[PDB]
């Protein structure tokens, strides 16, 4: 079943392309489609209510990791659901594109790894208990 | 703003989740 690393790279590659960037510039590294589409819908819902994530973030190379973990820990503090996992991908995507915009491209491959490891260590058990990524595809369509 | 961002992500996440539940 699904390599989380692969998922992260696919999602981030997509979100970077939406900002005119190529994944290969910064990195030498049905589920994928559902996640891309869900990310687009999530971001539409987000900007209907709030400001684009890329506008809200305050990034520095020295605090990027700490910033990433604080956001993700609060996002999942009182539980996990598929919508929050989509939020997690969208946040990582926003963090990457903003990193590039702010001339901190070094962070792109790091953020992808932070995401992959958080998925593998902290979200994967829940994903398994909820039927795997196939469940997400069937729910989203 | 980390906590603020996470709270907004969570709210839209839960809205998203409820729609496709």
């Amino acid at each position: 079943s699904q390599s989380n690393r692969e998922l992260v790279v696919d999602f981030l590659s997509y979100k970077l392309s939406q900002k005119g960037y190529s994944w290969s510039q910064f990195s030498d590294v049905a589920v994928k489609q559902a996640l891309r589409e869900a990310g687009d819908e999530f971001e539409l819902r987000y900007r209907r209510a709030f400001s684009d994530l890329t506008s809200q973030l305050h990034i520095t190379p020295g605090t990027a990791y700490q910033s990433f973990e604080q956001v993700v820990n609060e996002l999942f503090r009182d539980g996990v659901n598929w919508g929050r996992i989509v939020a997690f991908f969208s946040f990582g995507g926003a963090l990457c594109v903003e990193s590039v915009d702010k001339e901190m491209q070094v962070l792109v491959s790091r953020i992808a790894a932070w995401m992959a490891t958080y998925l593998n260590d902290h979200l994967e058990p829940w994903i398994q208990e909820n039927g795997g990524w196939d469940t997400f595809v069937e729910l989203y369509g | 703003p980390e906590i603020w961002i996470a709270q907004e992500l969570r709210r839209i996440g839960d809205e998203f989740n409820a729609y496709y539940a």
